[PDB]
């Protein structure tokens, strides 16, 4: 599973707020009081930020201690974490990052789901990100286009799912989406 | 190894207890021992030297002293209520007759609280500061208050009891404890309600916790633990919060921006700051670490005895009275949170002494007099914690005194 | 007392709170204490705050604080703190009034 | 990257005014019915950073909802906008006014579309029951199928039974009818999702020939072109070992695979970490506790525990099958801990939070002598690897490890031969035998004790500590009680100096000798020379400043007239306290005059001639005093309140119920 995929600053060695939060499900919910929006909404966002925090921890602490270039494909920081149920997921659940520049993409996956196939896809995904969308300056590219970001998930990561794709399942997908947009 | 510690602060001679009645009560301070006799006299031995008795004689057959935690305040049998002061002034055992009540201005007071329940039957509750709780016909709970300058007794509060008839006219007891009013119904339930509004705050099944009968019920002056003795000598004690909580079906009583939503989105709640130096407080705490009232703003069975009323229940002790003529009297004192009890016979001329204020212990009347019970105090332990908190003169006295 | 005690400046209250306690206000001094002896990881503080039962002791206090000193002694980090406490609530518990103000 | 342009984006869409929200709602109104053209996705991205970007609720004018609802139910709309408010409708979720439907657009593309918008809803309203037989009912014609697949593994990933029995086996054939090529057309493109989802589907949830292909497949996804031969070879053991659990008889068929794969599993560098789902396939289904468990313990993390994904494995590993462990497995893992803290000392952050589970569960009964040691030398691990990475690497691929510190005096002291031994027993695999004190190497490694992977092993020794106590305080007898109470005393003052280290595991040795103590009283009483020498040796108090207050203190109190106790230990400790409090009379705190006092005063009171002794000397003391005013002050309950013997004789050795609320209201009830 993926419960969700990220885009999230990470600091320098200002609060870690996620860019670009997709959460591609929903948890059951019974409160006496009636089924509102603003309980649930809040609870689905406050989980999202917090796996962002943690991943902020996770990258600068493998900033610091690791001397591999201190301030690329397999050259940037990688790791893995678990989390802590009710603080504030249900089901515990893995998590997942691969930062570049100042851009963690992170994963939150269930403890079913493969990792190192979690690891390709976000490297793949952020790939993707960086040269598809070009935002290594013109930030606002990531905001007020989010329609990009939305067409590169929908195409590449359909409903919380990952794929193995391969040189010609790639080259298929290629050929769907490189000119759906100029 | 229960057996006794059996002192004793002051004599009295079997020629009174020849006089006085079965059972008895004692003021906080020593202020008298009245005692019920089968005739209707009231015995006052005054164990304040020589203690002679004084009689009242009158169809009296319920009576409770002043417990301020001796102002006797009695009802007849034609339902009239009087109170008479007796005063212990150098001995001199004389009582005077202050306030006196008649049946007719009862029921007229009953009457005009709107009820149209003529008076058949009052059980006192309580008497304090001058204000007295009764349940009036088993239904109604009329708060009277007997004032200064000979103000007539007016109910403060009556408030019906939210029961149907069909059990309201079953109750048996009622307590005051710190102003959670129980009135208990002999079929197994006990309807807390409060004498400051009337609401029925709670309820407690007691037919949940497993006989019949419930004859009386103790409880603990903090509102902790309650025991209730029925007619068949059995006595069972149960949490107050746990019998709320365990049961609940019976009972009717960015840094914030994320964690205030913890706050509000209680489907669950996070417990979020969550970086990798304060995870392991965390651990740290859970491995370190691995009531009810608050919103109403085993068993005794001696393998019988007459009338097994516990004079007195702690939070982690209970004390309990129980007299036989064929073997004397058993007192019994159980630990609520150890669950031991330590049961001591005597002989068959003694009789309890309800110390109606803070000193919980056995207070029994023997053939000598005073006497109290304690367990596992040795003579020796006691006159050195005596010497220890004081001068060697009261060692002296209590070691001589037997 | 007015704070519940969760301030970092616990190691200044407590003086005060040594130096002016009594037996005029006793459930908010008792609730306030309670509160503070988690707040006590110094060894200072921990001879403040017994400071404070020792200022009780003193006064006469009898009632409540055969827990109070009874929580201090059994819930403090220095094992010093929680013998002085296990001492002056001895001291309390079976001591005469006078004869505390003469073997105390 | 970060552009305060895109801030300032950010804090517009979130603080966007309640009538400028109107207005543009009016826009999206005017905009949207309207020929649509670049305006209407010039627009609709913003409409979609205003909303997104704020957590409390942005209830609109309905006509902008209900606009987009058609929108989605417009079929002319083209990808980009079917797309974007299909986002819209899938953030915005979860409202009560849920006016779509599941069957209002007839393309599947839309169809998925729509199937995300309704999912994130929840099961306020019976959404997903809704959505899932729509689904279906779609699906029943011809599919294509391959779209949709997604929302039925998300479906079943939240719902796992509402997909009927008939539903069920309808998607088991369809999906094995799909399962056929392989990564070493639309047919290989519904393979590629038949192989996507395949574990998920097999937990949640012809056949001859589904043994023959797809059963296989699983393999095949790596045996029957490198990162994702990776990233297969873990999906094709998982979705093997959940095989085996689906079916016991697979059990023997993956071990046996797994046996086989052992060639090159064992010795294919970079290829690692499909071994942990191997040994939890084991564990579940043990491997070989020499070879393949061997290297899970001990091998691996003495050669890859640079890897900071690899270490959560293991660990994660280690400490999700603890409750199923076996004896000869629990051997294992209580003989390799010195290994298994290498990822503690490398990879701390993401697998302490872990060890304070795992500690517990590998206690054995003499270990804890030499475990205390392992964990006393953490931070001095962490600085070994690291030399040992300075001395062996190639300069072109270095980049893997950390060569920028200070090299020549601790790369001089490698080879020096006055260290050849003990290096060799810190960075041991194993721990048969304790070994001498660091001191010498903790000298050699001056230069580098502060760097950030040591300092950063050193934060998970405290809790690791606290835990393993809780496990053997719990976990005591008399010849580990002594032992213990012997390493305090010897590691108080013997640590490797990284920075805010020894005044952590100060705090814990010493709060828990208490612990001990209260444990059994006797300690005090058995450990006559040892705390004799200690306290009369002033540099005790010259150095512990923080311990020397508890040992003095359990000495005062625990010479306890009340069958091994002698009148004259009484005196002879008194001799050593006499000594020290003259001498001392960072150095010795105020607190260790205080608690000397206490000592020197509760002492002599237990002894009929020492009262004198203490009014000629400890009344002196109080004199020469009439944390100063605590010392003076402390010795009056044992000097005014031992002057009389008979009370002073009980309260300094009380009984055994003194603590608990309730047991001597009655001890006053005598009168």
């Amino acid at each position: 599973m993926v419960h969700a995929f990220l885009i999230h600053t990470l600091r320098a060695p200002g609060l870690c707020r996620v860019l670009y939060s997709c959460v591609f499900g929903a948890e059951k919910s019974d409160d006496p009081r009636p089924h509102g929006a603003e309980r649930d909404r809040l609870l689905r966002k406050e989980q999202i930020l917090a796996v962002a925090r943690q991943v902020e921890s996770m990258c600068r602490l493998q900033q610091q201690a690791s001397g591999r270039p201190p301030m690329p494909l397999h050259e940037a920081p990688r790791g893995a974490f678990r989390l802590a149920a009710e603080n504030p997921f249900q089901e515990p659940r893995t998590v997942v990052w691969l930062g570049v520049l100042s851009l963690g993409f992170a994963l939150v996956l269930d403890a079913h789901e493969n990792l190192l196939l979690a690891e390709g896809t976000l490297r793949l995904l952020t790939r993707l990100l960086l040269d598809h969308l070009r935002l290594l300056a013109p930030s606002t590219s990531l905001l007020l286009r989010a329609d990009r970001i939305e067409g590169i998930l929908t195409r590449f990561l359909p409903h919380g799912q990952l794929l193995f794709l391969n040189d010609q399942f790639v080259q298929g997908l290629e050929k769907e989406f490189s000119a759906a947009w100029p | 190894m229960g057996r006794v510690l059996p002192m004793l602060l002051v004599p009295v001679p079997a020629e009174a207890m020849g006089q006085l009645g079965s059972r008895a009560q004692l003021r906080t301070q020593p202020e008298a021992l009245g005692s019920l006799t089968a005739a209707g006299s009231l015995q006052v031995l005054s164990l304040t030297r020589g203690g002679g008795r004084c009689c009242l004689e009158g169809p009296f057959w319920h009576f409770l002293w002043e417990d301020s935690r001796p102002k006797l305040l009695a009802l007849g049998e034609n339902y009239e209520l009087l109170i008479y002061e007796f005063n212990l002034k150098d001995g001199r055992c004389d009582a005077t007759i202050l306030y006196s009540c008649s049946r007719e201005a009862l029921q007229k007071l009953i009457d005009d609280q709107d009820i149209s329940i003529s008076l058949l039957s009052l059980r006192i509750l309580s008497f304090h500061n001058n204000t007295s709780l009764l349940f009036i016909n088993k239904c109604v709970i009329l708060h009277i208050i007997f004032p200064e300058r000979d103000a007539a007794i007016r109910v403060l509060n009556c408030f019906t009891l939210p029961l149907p008839a069909q059990a309201v006219d079953m109750i048996i007891d009622t307590q005051l404890c710190r102003g959670i009013l129980f009135v208990l119904s002999s079929l197994g339930w006990i309807y807390i309600f409060d004498v400051v509004d009337g609401t029925y705050v709670a309820h407690v099944d007691l037919a949940l916790h497993k006989i019949s009968s419930f004859t009386s019920l103790k409880v603990s002056q903090d509102l902790d633990v309650a025991v209730i003795v029925s007619s068949s000598n059995s006595a069972v004690a149960l949490n107050l919060n746990l019998y709320f909580r365990q049961h609940p079906g019976h009972l009717l009583c960015d840094d914030p921006v994320n964690s205030a939503y913890n706050m509000k989105l209680a489907k669950f709640s996070f417990q979020i700051d969550r970086s990798w130096k304060a995870q392991l407080s965390s651990l740290n705490e859970t491995i370190k670490n691995s009531p009810w009232f608050q919103d109403i703003l085993k068993i005794m069975h001696i393998s019988e005895p007459i009338e097994l009323k516990c004079v007195s229940v702690t939070g982690f002790t209970a004390l309990f009275t129980w007299e036989v003529e064929r073997m004397g009297y058993t007192i019994t004192l159980w630990d609520l949170e150890t669950q031991g009890m330590q049961c001591f016979s005597l002989g068959t001329k003694c009789i309890p002494v309800d110390s109606s204020g803070d000193q919980q212990l056995c207070f029994v009347l023997t053939e000598n007099g005073l006497s109290l019970i304690l367990f596992g105090l040795t003579q020796e332990e006691f006159l050195n914690r005596l010497m220890i908190h004081g001068s060697a003169s009261t060692v002296d006295t209590l070691c001589h005194l037997n | 007392v007015s704070r519940p005690g969760r301030d970092e400046a616990l190691c200044w209250h407590l003086q005060m709170l040594a130096k002016v306690a009594d037996g005029d206000a006793q459930s908010a001094t008792l609730n306030f204490l309670q509160a503070a002896a988690a707040h006590c990881t110094n060894w200072d503080l921990q001879q403040g705050l017994l400071r404070v039962c020792r200022a009780l002791l003193r006064a006469g206090v009898r009632g409540g604080l055969v827990d109070l000193l009874q929580v201090l002694a059994r819930q403090l980090e220095d094992p010093d703190g929680r013998d002085h406490a296990r001492l002056y609530y001895i001291l309390l518990a079976h001591l005469a009034a006078p004869k505390l103000g003469v073997a105390l | 990257a970060f552009s305060a342009g895109a801030e300032s984006l950010l804090h517009q869409a979130r603080e966007i005014q309640d009538e400028e929200l109107r207005r543009f709602c009016s826009r999206v109104t005017k905009l949207l019915q309207e020929a649509p053209g670049p305006a209407t996705v010039d627009a609709l991205q913003r409409l979609f950073l205003i909303v997104s970007a704020t957590k409390y609720p942005r209830r609109l004018e309905k006509m902008c909802v209900d606009l987009l609802q058609t929108t989605l139910c417009l079929p002319a709309s083209p990808e980009q906008l079917q797309v974007l408010c299909a986002a819209i409708l899938r953030e915005m979720s979860p409202f009560n006014d849920l006016a779509l439907s599941c069957d209002h657009t007839p393309n599947t593309r839309q169809l998925s579309l729509v199937a995300s918008v309704l999912l994130a809803q929840g099961d306020r309203k019976g959404e997903i029951r809704c959505v899932s037989q729509r689904i279906f009912k779609i699906l029943e014609n011809r599919q294509s199928v391959r779209p949709l697949l997604p929302i039925l593994s998300k479906v079943i990933g939240l719902a796992p039974g509402i997909l009927m029995e008939d539903q069920t086996n309808l998607l088991s054939k369809r999906l094995v009818d799909w399962l056929r090529f392989t990564v070493l057309t639309e047919d290989q493109w519904v393979n590629m999702q038949a192989f996507s989802m395949l574990r998920k589907w097999l937990l949640h949830s012809p056949r001859e020939r589904l043994r023959e292909v797809a059963f296989e497949y699983c393999q095949r996804l790596l045996e029957q072109d490198s990162d994702l031969q990776k990233a297969c070879l873990v999906e094709a053991v998982s979705v093997l070992d959940v095989l085996c659990r689906q079916d016991p008889s697979f059990l023997y068929r993956t071990l046996s695979c797994l046996k086989a794969l052992h060639r090159r599993l064992g010795e294919d560098p970079g290829s690692e970490r499909a071994l942990v789902p191997l040994a939890q396939f084991f564990l579940n289904h043990a491997m070989d506790a020499e070879a393949v468990y061997g290297q899970l313990l001990r091998g691996l993390p003495s050669e890859r525990f640079h890897s900071p994904t690899l270490a959560f494995e293991v660990i994660h590993f280690c400490t999700h099958n603890l409750a199923l462990f076996d004896s000869h497995f629990l051997s294992l893992l209580r003989l390799s801990f010195p290994s298994l803290f290498k990822f503690l000392a490398w990879n701390s952050p993401p697998l302490t939070a872990e060890f304070v589970v795992l500690l517990p569960a590998l206690v054995d009964a003499g270990t804890a002598v030499e475990m205390l040691h392992a964990l006393l030398d953490l931070p001095c691990l962490t600085a070994a690897l690291d030399l040992q990475l300075r001395s062996t690497q190639t300069p072109s691929e270095r980049l893997l490890w950390d060569i920028s510190l200070r090299v020549p005096s601790c790369l001089e002291a490698f080879q020096d031969p006055q260290f050849q031994g003990l290096f060799r027993h810190l960075l041991r695999t194993k721990a048969s035998g304790s070994t001498e004190r660091l001191t010498p190497l903790h000298q050699v490694l001056k230069p580098m004790a502060s760097c950030a992977r040591v300092t950063q092993c050193a934060e998970a020794v405290p809790v690791l500590l606290q835990a393993f106590f809780s496990a053997v305080t719990q976990t005591a007898d008399g010849a580990l009680i002594n032992q213990l109470a012997l390493l305090l005393l010897e590691r108080s003052d013997s640590l490797y100096p990284v920075p805010q280290y020894e005044a952590r595991v100060h705090g814990v040795l010493s709060s828990q000798l208490l612990v001990l103590c209260k444990l059994k009283p006797s300690l005090v009483v058995e450990l006559s020379r040892e705390l004799l020498e200690f306290v009369g040796s002033v540099s005790s108090i010259h150095s512990r400043a923080s311990v020397f207050t508890c040992v003095v203190w359990a000495i005062g109190e625990y010479l306890s007239v009340t069958k091994r106790c002698t009148a004259e230990q009484i005196n002879k400790f008194f001799e050593a306290l006499e000594a020290l409090l003259f001498e001392v009379t960072p150095c010795c705190p105020p607190e260790v005059v205080t608690a000397l006092m206490t000592t020197l005063t509760k002492l002599a009171s237990r002894s009929q001639d020492l009262i004198p002794r203490v009014s000629l000397f400890l009344s002196k003391m109080r004199t020469l005093a009439q944390g100063a005013e605590s010392i003076r002050t402390r010795a009056s309950e044992l000097l005014t309140l031992l002057k009389m013997p008979s009370v002073a004789q009980f309260v300094f050795t009380p009984p055994a119920g003194v603590c608990q609320p309730r047991y001597h209201r009655d001890t006053n009830v005598a009168l």
